[PDB]
């Protein structure tokens, strides 16, 4: 009934100045699960709710290993994240191979743009309908940094992504102060703490669903996967 | 059920406005078609049962194999057509062979599951596998979806009713079962699905053990296990 | 219905698109006016300015192919730029390929071949821009040529393209009907009063870029902002 | 042959006998063997035969008899036989008829769901296809014809039936689900309201007649049309937008509108508001324009069922100019068609003095005075839109060959409906809004020079409808300013020599002509100027140039001499009153008055008359004796030369059809033996033939068939002159001031645009002013054009056999080209073919 | 009104009104953007822009309009960010290739010219879009003056003495107008930028905005730099009291 | 269907201006219009007629950039078949080959077909040549055609004009008065390119021979 000529495909241009399919995909990554990325001084953080189709299903992994400094936690398509992956790593280790030295993650988050960017302007190349939380330490100090489908990318002393990332967004934006002189434990409470407020009241964090993954100056990036979040989430405070 | 139909949808490189693929969501629907599988994971081992559809007794019971082989520590199955799946299978046996050769190891039934997906990324190809197999960590089962995405199940049933039977599978499951209280489960869920007799010719059954390797349940073997319940 | 939205024929056998790109030079809103003389060719064209920061100098519709060779363009600017981008580089191709600088008819016949190759080819929309060169060739002195988008070239002995160029055309029709051979100064009269009468402006020095090329002076000049007044002022006393 | 016996026999069928029915059936009733074909038989005679037109005192005569066994056959059989569909065509028609005499309750259920498997929906998640064995046949058009006929009464399971078939099926009329059945259902919807709305004519306004009245019970109700409307129209709103077109919407929301405008024009217009601010959904635009041209006029009409009425006419309107643009063929044509079809019902003049007026003014009514100062804004800016779109409308000749010297079929429709429009506007606009749009239109054709192709073409076809709207001024206007342009340009005499004749003389020439055709008293005052320019611009030697004179020539004779009328507004006399007593929002709408038709209608004056004659006596004849020099052994002219005499002496012929009487001879003797008197039809038509002046005609054949002889003998190179001589001769021969393609063109015209704005509901010939001017016009080019056989008259046999010479001619064009004239000329004259096939 | 045909769809495709409408979609698309202003000056040229925050969130100096295409050259844009990132790296691409081969600085008029090229081949192509971003490029040299160049998506490339993108274009363009910009110097300029980026900024259609300033020149030794805190700060204090 | 732009490409070709050619016995005749839209147009600089090889030359009716297109492939053809075997190319070798870049161009999708027919003439092995290649790529033999505007008007008048056995002269005046039957009139040197095929060479007429031709009509 209201069938639009222009969004058909990403290569069009519409009388309103916008590409419906970029908006659209950048819509999807909304689809995913929610997850939560902050930093402290010295210390950044990557804190998802992993969730399965089934109960005797494990999880699906939603916090990936890039490289040692730098990691990611996936929101949208997994195959669009796979390839991203996949590339990120390569260049990753591209970097410590020739220059002996660790990659910066806002060269990283470049590359990306330039290659989410390439199918926006060719047809029949859909967008990556991923959006990316990419956290790690450098020289400079932590970073979060999120990118979307639409290729833009952004620095952030936190962000959420994926379903309900707005209450999370609102919590993080007003403890920000806090966060920053934050101690390792206290800003992982923080975002546990968030990552409960996208959660329903019926649902309640869990060993199982919960994915912390840390990186520090002194710290490599790790995963916590079930077990190995228990001591992070027993301190947090029952939820209001 | 009426025609119920979007603009959005037909579009193979289109992302609708709620984010959805729904021309691939549509072609994964389509892929579930096939014979009913189910996959059962345990501390002792893995047991894999298909039901067979032969048409005719002229046909080699043999000739049409729903279980096949990746490696001698690994199982696979699938449903639907296995014509879909042979890309996929071959790519899965001659990936494992780089890794012993390059390794002088086992590939992990994740590994093997991830380059398969690495495969299937670089269209929806229209198959369902369930990779079932011992490894260092354990036995393991590991499904993986027509989409493309792998994860790890304690018990997973894969076809036409696959629901169904994972629902049954949820009932019936827990982490003390062995591998011999899952087959005799396995094949309930089998027998209610299929709604049909069970006997040697219109199943196949499999199972990996960390004492054994892939063993495919002879005729005589699945005559003794039907018998028993 | 599929035959405008490509270039395909008609049922009649015409190229809409062809004939698109014709309307899209007058879209781009400038006149230009070519004549030939014994002694020389010129051109003349406006180059109206519409904001005050935007630097006089940097925009002219005149460019230069070779030293020798001279060329004015019309229609969509980045169009334009390209076509002078590909035709200087095509001369230079010609030049280290045999040995000598390339004529002005060769040029356009390139051009057009170019042009060509848009207008059948789907994938490519026409070139929407319209070149006009003056050049000196030494066997028969000064030369005007014009590719149209379709691929057309024609020799010229005066010739318009814009939106005017049909007003153009039988002003100059009219002015060449006489034989009227001319020498620098009444082309340069006759073109300045071919726009000046068929926009009817009454240009201003600045208004106008003028460009020629002489026997004398094969070498391709821009006329700068005096010597262009000197001629005005000469011909508003006449 | 077929349908002719079917048609004779359905027409023969309401006068058989009572006691006919009877003896039909027992004739045919033995036929009734299921498994035979002779069923097929059967069914078929019993459908084309029995009457179902009866009086009452004798439907057991009737109908009785056999309703009750063909109606228990139909419900039996439940596969789909050949006979089924032929059955409930009979049923059908006897239920139209026999309205409430017949109950229909028992079997609603089952016709229903019989017509839904006809719709042959898919269905299931099975979706499985049909065997396809089985052909239903039950034509759309008439189970409408069952359904409304069985409509209303005392039981309304009729409607709760038709309610829940639309409900069930509105799935599929949505426009994502477009399949082959859409087609099928486009049908149905809209066949639907054409049913009830011809059912409520008859009802309501049909003069009383033989036929049964419908029974005053069984007759529909307003609580029955209002069920009807909310059961089909959000189906109809949805097939609006379907990917089909909407056509068939258009026509269902115009029947529904005049019955139920309130429930009917809020939704579309709901609709359609959004689509015109719209970028993004551009199927809505024409969708939605196409349905309110649909129902524009239940719009305007009001009523105060629908009190809003006409106050969103304006704002739409102001949208719609926008619309018009180049880029766009299909949004261009249906916005001309809308400011068209709207600005006909609507008189047009700002109301001021109405709003100051201090009562007598409704609301609304004064809401419409205070828009109606919009409609000079409105015209101006169509003008500018419609002069971008000839600015972008040049032909712009690329091949550096040729020219392309034609125009295309789409270029041409859109110059069709731009002039068309333009015209509407302005006979509709008042005396100072055509004083403006005439200095408009007049700045632009005169600024600019127009490339005489297409631009031109339109421009000058802009001009001429502006003359038509008000010819003294506007001519007062344009011609000074071409003659005196053309005698200064021309005023070196050069310009004849050349052939290139720069292109301002040209547009000015081709502007003339087409400012010319005119009514021929306002042209009369601009006489000696008109002459002189045409003794001059004749004789160019030009292929153009002495064409476009011709056609001047041409359009003036055709003005003086032809019969039309001049005026051609929606209320006659309208807007030549200065003063406010004439109220214009009263006149909106109001179709109808055929007896106050009021047509003024040029006639020829004596003036007139005179004038013509003159002038051609003036031109043709010194080209005709040129020629018939030229036939002789004297004055060897060019192949040009003769061209141009031949392409004057045609033009001359077309434009003086009317005045100069048909040709005459001695009839063949040997035709046919006949005891019965043959004799030609002697019509008036306005013509009072003047017999004391010499024929010119008679002196043209004769010339032109020594010509004929004297080119075949000397020059068959000259190809060109002699298609013009075939056109000459097929003109002389037949063409007796009317043109059949020219009719043809008008019939089908007048056809397609009272179908659109049709009221089929009430006033029982309740039509547009214009409209009906134009089928009295057409009336009196029927009769022109109708001629009987005519005596055979060696003369016109001679013709023919220059023609069939031609036909048998060394060069396959004029072979085609003489072959038609040859073949009119056969088809024109009773027993010409027994002469020629020897 | 709405165009259906198609014409509209596909960039390699005339209008029967002779324009490409794809091109004038992607030149609204630039103007439905915060607006971006740069000004030359005897001495060099300053380029000011309005970052907008949207969200709190966001940490600081991200979503940067401004670019260093080349140690002497940068670049200020508008439009679609990540194909203004993308004419960012062709352009770099260019001036590295540049100095490899003719081992100097690229010139203005050279690097535009190639740039408007890369922008005006994605118009013509029917495969893909033209680009979304307008951007304006500023260097200063001894041997060339201080010089601005602005590109739109169509490809046309044109120096300005002042030039302004975005949603607010003419407001800036009729107050630098309202300027003398060729006898003044960059530091000064700079508070009138700041002025300017302030006034056209509304607060109500946007809510709050990060002023980020790059200029080149004499004072730099023609190289684009970030422009130093206290002088931003003085700038942005003295446009806001201007303001008030 | 592709055969659709076949049969526009071959209207196209008939709203071309007209082109004539005649095989005398000795020599082979190709003439065509080359009218000017104005006087401003030049017609020395552009030449409607053009030689393949020596002995080789054509000219077009319909779109001449797709002319000078596949003049170039031709002329190419032809040298590439001389660096093979040393000897000229034969007419109908050529003519085979040239049909065979119309029929690739037209078999291509993307692409349109070429909107042009030529009229291909030579002489070799002491024997005149002509031929008519199509948009299609179809290629024929003939004594006389015309092409253009009024092709079958000038195919009926060769038809009754035509004898067997005639001189170049002759053929010369025949082509002459084909083209003056469709031309507008005032024909003149400079409206008309002609072009023949000898024993000598091809060579375009000059003006003044061209002349000479027009002035013994």
């Amino acid at each position: 009934m209201f069938r639009n000529q222009y969004d058909n495909d990403v290569t069009v241009w519409s009388p309103q100045g916008r590409i419906h399919q970029i908006e659209y995909a950048m819509e999807a990554v909304k689809q995913g699960s929610a997850t939560v990325g902050l930093k402290s001084k010295t210390h950044a953080v990557l804190v998802a709710l992993k969730r399965a189709q089934s109960e005797l299903a494990a999880h699906q992994k939603k916090i990936l290993h890039v490289d040692n400094h730098i990691g990611i936690s996936i929101a949208g398509l997994t195959a669009d994240a796979r390839l991203l992956c996949n590339f990120m790593r390569q260049e990753c280790l591209d970097s410590r191979f020739v220059f002996d030295r660790p990659l910066p993650v806002s060269r990283l988050v470049s590359l990306i743009g330039s290659k989410t960017q390439i199918p926006t302007q060719r047809y029949g190349r859909r967008p990556y309908g991923v959006g990316l939380l990419i956290a790690g330490y450098d020289d400079m100090g932590p970073h979060i940094f999120q990118t979307c489908p639409s290729a833009n990318y952004f620095d952030c002393r936190a962000m959420s992504i994926g379903a309900r990332s707005q209450s999370a967004r609102t919590y993080l934006e007003r403890h920000m102060s806090e966060f920053m002189e934050c101690n390792l434990n206290e800003l992982v409470k923080h975002g546990l703490r968030a990552l409960r407020e996208t959660l329903p009241a019926e649902q309640d964090l869990t060993t199982k669903n919960v994915s912390i993954g840390i990186v520090g100056k002194d710290l490599e990036f790790t995963i916590y996967d079930d077990d190995d979040v228990s001591p992070f989430l027993e301190g947090l405070e029952e939820r209001p | 059920m009426f025609l119920t139909r979007s603009e959005y949808d037909r579009g193979v490189n289109t992302f609708s406005p709620e984010g959805r693929l729904f021309q691939v969501e549509y072609a994964i629907e389509a892929i579930k078609l096939g014979s009913t599988a189910i996959g059962i994971q345990t501390s002792e081992g893995v047991c894999l049962a298909v039901e067979k559809r032969i048409t005719s007794p002229l046909m080699e019971p043999s000739s049409i194999e729903k279980i096949v082989e990746i490696d001698a520590h690994i199982g696979c199955a699938m449903s639907g057509l296995i014509a879909d799946a042979k890309t996929l299978i071959d790519k899965a046996r001659v990936e494992t062979q780089n890794h012993w050769f390059t390794y002088n190891e086992t590939m992990t039934v994740e590994s093997v599951t991830q380059a398969v997906s690495n495969l299937a990324l670089q269209r929806p190809f229209g198959v369902a596998l369930l990779f079932g197999g011992v490894d260092e960590k354990g036995p393991q089962l590991f499904h993986m979806d027509p989409s493309g995405t792998f994860v790890q199940c304690d018990a997973r049933a894969i076809g036409s009713a696959s629901e169904g039977a994972q629902s049954s599978l949820q009932e019936v499951y827990h982490k003390s079962m062995t591998l011999k209280e899952a087959i005799k489960s396995s094949l309930i869920i089998l027998k209610q699905v299929m709604e049909e007799k069970l006997n040697a010719t219109n199943i196949e059954l499999a199972t990996v053990q960390p004492g054994q390797n892939f063993h495919m349940f002879t005729k005589e073997e699945l005559e003794e296990v039907i018998k028993d319940i | 219905g599929f035959d405008r939205h490509i270039t395909i024929f008609s049922p009649e056998g015409r190229l809409y698109q062809v004939e698109y790109a014709f309307k899209a030079i007058n879209q781009g809103g400038l006149t230009s006016v070519a004549v030939r003389g014994k002694d020389c060719a010129v051109i003349v064209t406006q180059k109206k300015v519409p904001d005050k920061l935007l630097d006089s100098s940097t925009v002219t519709h005149l460019f230069k192919i070779t030293e020798n060779i001279g060329c004015v363009m019309t229609g969509m600017t980045a169009d334009s730029r390209s076509q002078v981008q590909r035709a200087r580089y095509e001369a230079a191709n010609w030049k280290y390929k045999y040995g000598y600088e390339i004529p002005v008819d060769m040029l356009c016949k390139r051009i057009a071949d170019i042009s060509q190759v848009y207008t059948q080819n789907a994938e490519m929309r026409p070139l929407g821009c319209c070149m006009i060169l003056i050049g000196i060739d030494e066997e028969q002195g000064p030369q005007v040529y014009k590719c149209d988008p379709a691929g057309y070239y024609c020799g010229f002995k005066a010739t318009a393209a814009g939106v005017k160029q049909t007003e153009s055309t039988s002003f100059l029709e009219k002015k060449v009907k006489k034989k009227f051979d001319w020498t620098f100064e009444q082309t340069v009269e006759t073109a300045i009063t071919c726009l000046s009468t068929v926009l009817s402006i009454d240009f201003k020095p600045s208004e106008i870029e003028v460009g020629v090329v002489t026997v004398e002076n094969p070498k391709f000049r821009i006329l700068t902002e005096a010597e262009i007044d000197a001629h005005l002022v000469a011909l508003a006393e006449r | 042959v077929e349908n002719i016996l079917k048609t004779l026999v359905k027409s023969c069928r309401p006068y058989f006998p009572a006691d006919a029915t009877a003896e039909m059936l027992e004739e045919w009733r033995p036929l009734m063997c299921p498994f035979d074909v002779t069923m097929q038989k059967a069914i078929t005679y019993f459908e084309i035969f029995l009457p179902t037109s009866l009086p009452p005192e004798l439907h057991h005569k009737g109908f009785k008899l056999w309703f009750d066994e063909l109606i228990g056959l139909w419900v039996s059989v439940q596969n789909l036989p050949q006979w089924e569909g032929q059955l409930v065509n009979l049923f059908a028609r006897l239920a139209t008829d026999n309205i409430g005499y017949i109950d229909w309750d028992p079997y609603v259920p089952k016709i229903f769901t019989r017509i839904l498997r006809s719709l042959n929906l898919p269905v299931g998640s099975s979706q499985v296809l049909v065997p396809r064995f089985l052909t239903n046949a039950y034509d759309i058009g008439h189970a409408v014809i069952w359904i409304t006929a069985m409509m209303g009464g005392p039981s309304k399971l009729v409607q709760k039936h038709l309610a829940g078939l639309f409900n069930s099926i509105t799935s599929f009329y949505h426009p994502s689900n477009n399949g082959r059945w859409l087609n099928k259902l486009m049908k149905l919807l809209q066949r639907l309201p054409n049913s009830v709305v011809r059912r409520l004519h008859r009802e309501r306004y049909k003069k009383p007649s033989w036929l049964t009245p419908v029974p005053d019970s069984h007759k529909l109700t307003d609580q029955d049309v209002t069920d009807f409307v909310q059961c089909i129209i959000q189906p109809v709103l949805l097939a609006m937008f379907s990917k089909t077109g909407s056509l068939e919407a258009a026509q269902a929301l115009q029947n529904l509108a005049l019955m139920r405008p309130e429930l009917v024009i809020p939704p579309v217009l709901e609709r359609t508001y959004p689509a015109l601010e719209t970028l993004t959904e551009p199927h809505q635009l024409t969708a939605t324009l196409s349905c309110v041209i649909g129902v524009a006029r239940s719009l305007v009409s009001g009523g105060r069922w629908f009190p809003e009425g006409p106050t969103h006419m304006l704002p739409l309107l102001m949208r719609a100019l926008p619309g018009v643009d180049p880029n766009d063929f299909s949004k261009c044509m249906i916005t001309f068609q809308f400011i068209a079809t709207f600005s006909t019902l609507v008189p047009l003049v700002d109301c001021s003095s109405v709003l100051q007026e201090r009562n007598d003014l409704t609301e609304v009514e004064r809401e419409l005075c205070s828009a109606t100062a919009e409609f000079e804004d409105f015209v101006l800016q169509f003008m500018d839109r419609c002069f971008g779109l000839i600015e972008s409308s040049t032909l712009e000749q690329t091949r550096e060959e040729t020219e392309t010297e034609k125009m295309t079929h789409l270029e041409s429709l859109v110059e069709l409906g731009l002039s068309s429009t333009f015209s509407t506007i302005l006979t509709q606009c008042s005396k100072e809004i055509f004083m403006v749009a005439l200095q408009k239109v007049f700045n632009f054709s005169t600024s600019h020079i127009f490339e005489t192709r297409v631009a031109g073409r339109m421009v000058a076809d802009m001009c001429r409808a502006a003359v038509k709207c008000c010819p003294e001024e506007s001519l007062k206007l344009f011609v000074p300013h071409c003659c005196s342009v053309i005698t200064q340009l021309t005023m070196n005499d050069d310009v004849l020599n050349d052939e290139e004749l720069d292109k301002e003389l040209l547009w000015n020439l081709q502007l003339l002509s087409e400012i010319t055709r005119v009514d021929g008293r306002k042209l009369l005052l601009y006489r000696e100027q008109l002459v002189k320019i045409l003794q001059r611009t004749l004789h160019l030697t030009c292929k153009q140039g002495y064409t476009l004179s011709c056609n001047l020539l041409h359009h003036l004779l055709r003005s003086t001499t032809l019969i039309y009328p001049t005026e051609y507004c929606s209320v006659p006399g309208g807007f030549d009153k200065p003063p406010s007593e004439y109220f214009p929002i009263k006149d909106w709408g109001k179709p109808g008055d055929l007896w106050n038709l009021g047509i003024q209608w040029h006639v020829p004056s004596s003036e007139e008359v005179s004038f013509a004659f003159y002038l051609l006596d003036s031109f043709l004849q010194p080209e005709l004796v040129k020629l018939q020099h030229c036939g002789d052994g004297k004055l060897e002219m060019s192949r040009d030369d003769i061209l141009q005499s031949l392409t004057i002496v045609h033009n001359c012929i077309l434009g003086s059809g009317n005045l100069l009487p048909p040709l005459k001879g001695e009839p063949v003797t040997n035709l046919v033996p006949s005891m019965v008197s043959l004799e030609e039809t002697k019509l008036y038509t306005g013509l009072e033939y003047d017999l004391s002046r010499e024929n010119h005609r008679e002196v043209i054949a004769t010339v032109i068939r020594k010509l004929l002889n004297h080119i075949l003998d000397n020059s068959e190179d000259d190809t060109k002159s002699l298609f013009l001589i075939i056109k000459i001769i097929g003109d002389l021969l037949q063409f007796q001031g009317s043109h059949k393609h020219e009719f043809d063109s008008r019939w089908k015209s007048f056809n397609l645009v009272k179908k659109s704005m049709e009221n089929r509901l009430h006033g029982k010939k309740q039509h547009i002013r214009a409209l009906l001017i134009d089928r009295v016009m057409l009336q009196h080019e029927l009769r022109t054009l109708t001629v009987e056989g005519c005596e055979y008259k060696k003369i016109h046999q001679d013709m023919i056999r220059d023609l069939l010479r031609l036909s048998t001619s060394s060069y396959s064009q004029v072979r085609n080209k003489a072959q038609q004239t040859f073949f009119a000329a056969l088809g024109a004259y009773n027993f010409c073919c027994r002469d020629i096939i020897p | 009104s709405s165009i259906g045909t198609g014409y509209d769809l596909s960039a390699s495709t005339f209008s029967p009104d002779g324009r490409v409408f794809q091109v004038e979609y992607a030149m609204k698309a630039v103007e439905n953007s915060s607006t971006a202003i740069g000004i030359r000056c005897k001495d060099g040229v300053v380029f000011g822009v309005e970052k907008l925050v949207l969200s709190k969130l966001y940490e600081e100096g991200s979503n940067k309009r401004l670019f260093n295409v080349d140690r002497h050259v940068g670049m200020a844009v508008a439009g679609l960010l990540a194909d203004a990132r993308s004419l960012a790296d062709i352009a770099r691409e260019e001036a590295s290739n540049f100095r490899s081969n003719f081992g100097y600085n690229i010139p203005l008029k050279h690097l535009a010219d190639r740039v408007a090229m890369y922008v005006h081949a994605y118009t013509l192509y029917s495969a893909v879009r033209p680009f979304g971003c307008s951007f304006m490029l500023g260097s200063y040299s001894v041997n060339d003056g201080a010089q601005l160049y602005m590109i739109d998506p169509s490809g046309v490339s044109y120096g300005y003495w002042g030039c302004a993108i975005g949603k607010a274009r003419q407001a800036a363009k009729t107050e630098i107008e309202k300027l003398q910009m060729k006898e003044m110097t960059c530091r000064d300029i700079v508070k009138e930028v700041a002025k300017i980026i302030y006034i056209v900024h509304d607060e109500v259609k946007d809510k709050a905005f990060e002023l980020e300033l790059s200029w080149v020149g004499e004072l730099t030794n023609g190289r684009h730099e970030i422009v130093p805190k206290d002088i931003r700060e003085e700038a942005e204090k003295y446009a806001k009291e201007s303001l008030k | 269907g592709k055969l659709v732009q076949i049969e526009y490409a071959l209207a196209a070709v008939a709203g071309g201006a007209p082109s004539v050619g005649i095989k005398a016995a000795n020599g082979v005749v190709l003439a065509t219009e080359k009218k000017q839209k104005s006087i401003l147009y030049d017609e020395r600089s552009v030449h409607k007629v053009e030689p393949i090889t020596k002995h080789i030359g054509l000219v077009y009716s319909g779109m001449g950039p797709d002319y000078r297109v596949l003049v170039h492939r031709a002329r190419k053809l032809a040298q590439q078949y001389y660096l093979v075997y040393q000897e000229p190319i034969p007419t109908a070798q050529l003519v085979q080959r040239v049909a065979s870049v119309m029929q690739e161009y037209t078999q291509s999708g993307g692409v349109r077909p070429f909107g042009v027919s030529l009229l291909i003439c030579g002489w070799n092995e002491g024997r005149p040549y002509l031929f008519q290649s199509d948009p299609s790529g179809a290629y024929f033999a003939w004594k006389a055609t015309a092409m253009g505007k009024n092709y079958v008007n000038g195919k009926t008048f060769l038809e009754k004009r035509y004898n067997e056995d005639l001189e170049l002269e002759d053929a010369i005046h025949t082509a002459i008065l084909t083209l003056k039957e469709s031309f507008e009139g005032q024909m003149t040197e400079d409206n008309i390119e002609v072009g023949i095929c000898n024993e000598a060479g091809f060579r375009r007429l000059t003006p003044t021979e061209v002349k000479d031709y027009l002035a013994a009509i």
